[PDB]
């Protein structure tokens, strides 16, 4: 039948290799194509990571089902927030950036 | 005379209103075994017969005293107690675990887990069995070297906080560990189930690495690091 | 009798009982490669919170980037001060950063014995510390 | 009286044990379609056969070529012509079979170039009837052989329906008018008492090592079923027949295994000169038990004992390979660093001979039924069998076979089950025992838990310990034995002025030790009455009054004009021992051992010689 859990760690481990390919590669070449790699791989990862805490932690049918939703639409707004950063703002290599010289 | 100082955790499922206390007791090491069942033994049969806990086998194979010692789960019976009289021995049942009396902790549900991986070689043709040996090389019977050995003491998985959290539903570091010891042992069949017998996010998957058990194993053994070549299985499985 | 109803009947017996659990993180002994697991934890939460906080500000907050640095330019920037903001947000990210490198090369089925465990620790912070101070530094 | 609610239970068969005897009976009874309980003091796991290390005898012939019939004659010379000889020919013939089965289950077996089972060499073991010199035939999990075997045999167990009462603690049988109807126990978690009912019952308690002070042998090896076939006025068999195991570590008495002979490893005296070369020149330190462990203690009191106290032998290993040390005897290197601080690849291990094995008990046919004793002639107990050590078909006689203990498990255990799946079916009726019956089992329960008398449980053990310990050991003499009995029937008298200190139902070990020790008294009782009524020496039994094998011929000599002595003439017998259990009184009775086996054409009767290794 279905090898989903497996499937769902793996994912995990891919996007944290991106991850830590990304941080380099975004401070050597900061575009905006890596604004928004960064963007989907840092709420991605979070939001899988999250997931593992809710999941660890709180108890329970619908209040478990809850968090799950609470957390969907945390990333979500998370992710569509600095999507709006980097098309609409500076973007997030450029305010690292302004941030540090500082 | 050398007195070494004994604090035990105490509970009685008889007594109205009693809560888990600490008794000290106190033990001259010169008329003691070297170890903490010893210990145990010796204040049961000298100072007081109500301090209940199991014990059988006395050289640390059978697995019955395992108990949490100076904060770390082993066997009493295989850890020798501190020379040093100016530390007081704390002793705890297995942690996060339900109190029948004293140190006697319900493994029931250990059991039952281990019960849940059908701990037994599997056989598609199960027809010849019982006529000839079974052929396994050396090297396939090496694989088995490290995982065959466990006691179910439980001393791992009642240190991993993921088991404390979630006994419920997570399988645990001993029951997982022996899933993998049949897992590749040559002569069984049943692998690629096994595999998906495990294909929820809790039963192993609330392993994180954390590595109290392998770090605990009164008996040397890896639980954590066959639970990632567990997991290194699931993930590369075919069907 | 079955796995699953052995399972039922345990809890069902436990449950309803007046018997206690028995003492965990209270009695525990507190070893290296579990408190780094925790602040691997906690790093992990604490960077997430900050990623939500940096885009819900993007789309809940008025103005644009830049007028949020000149408010924090006329705090008046405090020299060793602006190290510490900087050593703070790096810290958890190097910690997280290097302590994951570690996981990655668990699932790998590597440096999985308590001599590596420990080595490979040590390692870790080394290498926070340094890449903290260093980062901050740039 | 009802402050303890009785529960009524009801099966086809009830197996009280879940050792490697018991857990075999428990599921063969249940493949066979019997709805089975199974009533342990213990989680199966922690009985004594994972304790077990050497091994397990079959002449699957995997390192040279063998024959069953010659591990038959290792077997009956073994046991000093006090084996019976039906048992040992079922046993030994079936031996194949029944590690195939253990394999075929999962057992984990160390492995040759072939890929087929390992065995070795291991004490009185031999090719061609004696003849051919050493054989290989103990097959084995490296030295933790008892461990993987009572595992996967539990892992198997899982398979089937059997109903398990874990952490029960069996009192007595449910005796009627002979015939038994199953056990009353003692649940351990809630105090409360249960009848177990059922058409057959088998006991599979394991032995009673700890009648002694110094025992290789669990904490809960206290002889349990053997102390419930004496209180049901049932014969006890050869119970003074005790094997010192030669090699048990100095300090806690912890076995190191005979492998470690098997695979080379030699014994020492302080002189450094390998003695066992002195004692028995052709089989040297891999002798038969009974003998190694007799010229160990000789070699003590005569002062060249080792260590400041001059009291132990050395078992040197260090000048094998660590690479065989490490492969063939992991176990052993690993207790004997934890125990004695020795690294068994340097220094050599503190050795001294210490009680090991029970091959009295329980006595049976070879198809597991319990006999008594009626009109000096066998009496098959209806309802009642038994295997193990617990038991005594008498496969072992005056010596057990090292790895043959591990082998008499799977086959009798195995038996039970089939004479059950032979003699009835399913679904039969189950017979009914009185409302009130297993009555005062409980009143004996119940003076135990409030007995608020003069003497400790834990004082009384260490009396009747120390008491065994220096009156009952390898050597005996008329009056040490004597001088041993009165003082233990004393010490009978005693258990009146027992004094308990645990009120609760929970978890009340206090008592559980306190009905252990009036089962160990049973078992002690009857193994030095026996042993001072017994005056030759054979096996085991070794009489410094009597140091003659007392046969019915003199068997040096061709028999032919030669009369046979009469039955109560001499001593190749079955000694049979009961006890009346208001007094302590020992009464003792004897039968004769079976010489012809199952089929003379397939397997000869070996006729008693003057035994020498
Ligand atoms: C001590 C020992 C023995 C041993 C050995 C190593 C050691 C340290 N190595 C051996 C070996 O390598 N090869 C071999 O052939 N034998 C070896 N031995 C001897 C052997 O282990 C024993 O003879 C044998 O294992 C006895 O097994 P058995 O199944 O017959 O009995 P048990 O394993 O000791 O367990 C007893 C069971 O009975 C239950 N019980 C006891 N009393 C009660 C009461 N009161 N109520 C309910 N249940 C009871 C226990 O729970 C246990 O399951
Ligand atoms: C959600 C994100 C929220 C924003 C706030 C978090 C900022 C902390 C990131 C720490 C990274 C240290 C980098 C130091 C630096 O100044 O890079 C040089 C930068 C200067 O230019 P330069 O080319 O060096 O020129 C300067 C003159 N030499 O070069 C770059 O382009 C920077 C790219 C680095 C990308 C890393 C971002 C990862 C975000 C982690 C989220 C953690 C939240 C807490
Ligand atoms: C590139 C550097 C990073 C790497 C290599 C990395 C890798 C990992 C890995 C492998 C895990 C799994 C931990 C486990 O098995 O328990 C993890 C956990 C987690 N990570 Fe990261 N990560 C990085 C940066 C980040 C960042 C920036 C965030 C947040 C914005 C983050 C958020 C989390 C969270 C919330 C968890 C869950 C904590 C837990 O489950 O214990 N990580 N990380
Ligand atoms: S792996 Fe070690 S700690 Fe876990 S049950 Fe087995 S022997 Fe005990
Ligand atoms: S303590 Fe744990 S979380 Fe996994 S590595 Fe060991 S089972
Ligand atoms: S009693 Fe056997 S493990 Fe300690």
């Amino acid at each position: 039948s279905s090898k989903a859990a497996s499937l769902h760690w793996t994912g995990e481990r891919v996007v944290s290799v991106l991850l830590l390919g990304l941080l380099p590669a975004a401070y050597l070449n900061p575009c905006s194509a890596m604004d928004y790699s960064l963007a989907a791989a840092l709420t991605l990862h979070g939001h899988w990571g999250i997931g593992q805490v809710v999941t660890d932690y709180v108890r329970g049918d619908a209040l478990q089902k809850a968090a799950k939703a609470g957390l969907l639409a945390l990333s979500a707004f998370t992710f569509a927030g600095l999507c709006y950063f980097n098309y609409h703002d500076v973007g997030i290599c450029k305010a690292v950036a302004m941030l540090w010289k500082l | 005379p050398r007195i070494k100082k004994f604090a035990i955790y105490r509970w009685d499922p008889d007594k109205t209103g009693d809560k888990p206390h600490m008794q000290t007791y106190e033990i001259d090491l010169n008329n003691c075994g070297p170890m903490v069942l010893d210990a145990l033994i010796k204040i049961k049969n000298e100072i007081d017969s109500t301090l209940t806990f199991r014990r059988s086998c006395r050289e640390g194979i059978c697995g019955s005293c395992a108990m949490n010692i100076n904060g770390g789960n082993t066997l009493a019976c295989t850890r020798r107690i501190d020379t040093n009289l100016d530390k007081v021995s704390k002793i705890y049942p297995l942690p996060h675990m339900y109190v029948i009396k004293d140190l006697v902790p319900d493994l029931s549900n250990f059991y039952a887990q281990y019960k849940s991986i059908e701990p037994y070689l599997k056989k598609k043709d199960e027809s010849q069995e019982g006529k000839q040996q079974y052929l396994q090389s050396i090297e396939e019977r090496e694989k088995l070297d490290g995982l065959y050995e466990c006691i179910l003491c439980a001393c791992c998985s009642t240190s991993c906080p993921s088991y404390w959290w979630n006994g419920d539903k997570y399988l645990g570091p001993a029951v997982l560990m022996q899933a993998y010891r049949w897992m590749i042992d040559s002569r069984d069949d049943f692998t690629e189930e096994r595999l998906a017998k495990l294909q929820d996010p809790f039963s192993l998957y609330r392993c994180h690495t954390i590595m109290n058990c392998t770090g605990t194993c009164p008996k040397g053994l890896n639980p954590g690091k066959a639970i990632a070549e567990i997991k290194k299985m699931m993930a590369t499985y075919k069907e | 009798t079955t796995a699953k109803e052995e399972m039922e009947r345990f809890w069902n017996k436990n449950l309803g009982s007046n018997r206690p659990l028995s003492p965990h993180i209270t009695i525990y002994r507190w070893s290296l490669p579990m408190a780094m697991s925790i602040c691997h934890r906690g790093t992990g939460i604490a960077l997430s919170a900050g990623v939500s906080l940096f885009g819900l500000s993007a789309l809940l907050l008025p103005g644009n980037f830049e007028s949020h640095l000149e408010l924090v330019k006329s705090l008046c920037l405090g020299p060793t001060l602006i190290y510490t903001a900087k050593f703070g947000i790096v810290f958890p990210l190097m910690y997280h950063t290097w302590n994951g490198i570690r996981h990655l090369i668990w699932d790998l089925g590597k440096g999985l014995t308590i001599p590596q465990l420990t080595q490979s620790g040590v390692v870790v912070l080394i290498l926070t510390v340094l890449s903290s101070v260093g980062l901050a530094a740039m | 009286s009802t402050q303890y609610p009785v529960v009524d239970h009801e099966f086809d068969a009830v197996v009280v044990g879940a050792g490697g005897a018991g857990l075999r009976a428990a599921f063969g009874l249940s493949e066979a379609g019997f709805n089975t309980a199974c009533v342990t003091k213990l989680f199966p796991t922690r009985s004594h056969t994972v304790a077990a290390q050497g091994g397990i005898n079959a002449a699957l012939g995997n390192m040279e070529e063998d024959n069953w019939r010659w591990h038959f004659y290792d077997t009956v010379k073994g046991s000093d012509w006090l084996g019976d000889q039906d048992a040992i020919h079922y046993m030994t013939e079936q031996a194949p079979a029944s590690v195939v089965e253990l394999e075929n289950y999962g057992m984990p077996f160390s492995r040759t170039e072939d890929g087929k089972i390992y065995q070795r060499a291991f004490g009185g073991q031999s090719l061609k009837f004696g003849k051919g010199g050493q054989a290989h035939r103990c097959c084995c999990v490296a030295d933790r052989t008892g461990h993987s075997l009572l595992h996967t045999l539990y892992g198997r167990s899982l398979r089937y329906d059997t109903s398990y009462f874990v952490e029960y603690f069996a009192l007595d049988l449910l005796m009627e008018n002979g015939e038994c109807r199953g056990v009353i126990a003692l649940c351990i978690e809630d105090g409360s008492i249960h009848r177990i009912r059922a058409r057959n019952t088998v006991v599979a308690t394991g032995g009673y090592g700890r009648t002694y002070f110094s025992c290789t042998s669990a904490h809960t090896s206290t002889g349990d079923g053997t102390a419930m076939v004496t209180r049901a006025g049932l014969p006890c068999q050869d119970l003074e027949f005790v094997q010192f195991h030669p090699t048990g570590i100095y300090g806690a008495g912890c076995l190191i295994t005979e492998g470690c002979r098997g695979e080379g490893g030699i014994l020492i005296n302080s002189q450094g000169e390998r003695f066992m070369e002195r004692y028995a020149p052709v089989a040297k330190d891999l002798a038969s038990r009974d003998v190694v462990s007799r010229s160990m203690t000789l070699e003590i009191r005569e002062g060249r004992g080792c260590g400041p106290e001059k009291d132990h032998v050395y078992l040197q290993l260090h000048h094998l390979p660590p690479e065989q040390l490490a492969v063939r005897l992991p176990g052993i290197s690993e207790t004997a660093m934890i125990f004695a601080g020795v690294d068994v690849t340097k220094e050599p291990i503190p050795v001294l001979p210490t009680v090991h094995y029970n091959m009295g008990g329980i006595p049976t046919n070879y198809k597991g039924q319990v006999l008594r004793h009626v009109n000096g002639q066998d009496q098959v107990v209806p309802g009642l069998y038994a295997c193990g050590e617990a038991a005594c078909a008498s496969v072992h006689g005056a010596n057990r076979l090292g790895a043959n203990s591990l082998l008499d498990l799977v086959v009798f255990g195995r038996a039970c089950a089939l004479s059950i799946a032979e003699s009835c079916r399913p679904g039969d009726k189950v017979p009914s025992i009185k409302p009130n019956a297993g009555e005062e089992s409980v009143m004996n329960l119940d003076k135990l838990r409030f007995a608020n008398g003069t003497i400790r449980t834990s004082e009384l053990r260490l009396s009747m310990q120390k008491s065994m310990q220096s009156h009952a050991a390898v050597f005996r003499v008329g009056s040490v034995l004597q001088e041993g009995c009165e003082k233990i029937l004393r010490l009978y008298g005693d258990l009146q002025h027992l004094k308990t200190f645990d009120r609760g139902m929970v978890w009340n070990t206090d008592l559980v030790e306190t009905l252990e020790l009036q089962n160990l008294m049973l078992c002690a009782l009857q193994t030095i009455y026996g042993a001072e009524a017994r005056k030759e020496s054979r096996g085991a039994h070794a009489r410094e009054d009597f140091k003659e094998r007392v046969d019915e011929y003199d068997y040096s000599k061709p028999i032919q004009g030669q009369q046979k002595k009469p039955f109560q003439e001499h001593w190749r017998k079955h000694t049979l021992s009961y006890v009346d259990v208001k007094t302590g009184k020992v009464s003792l009775e004897y039968r004769p051992v079976i010489d012809k086996t199952l089929n003379e054409a397939d397997c000869a009767t070996v006729p008693p010689a003057i035994r020498s290794y």
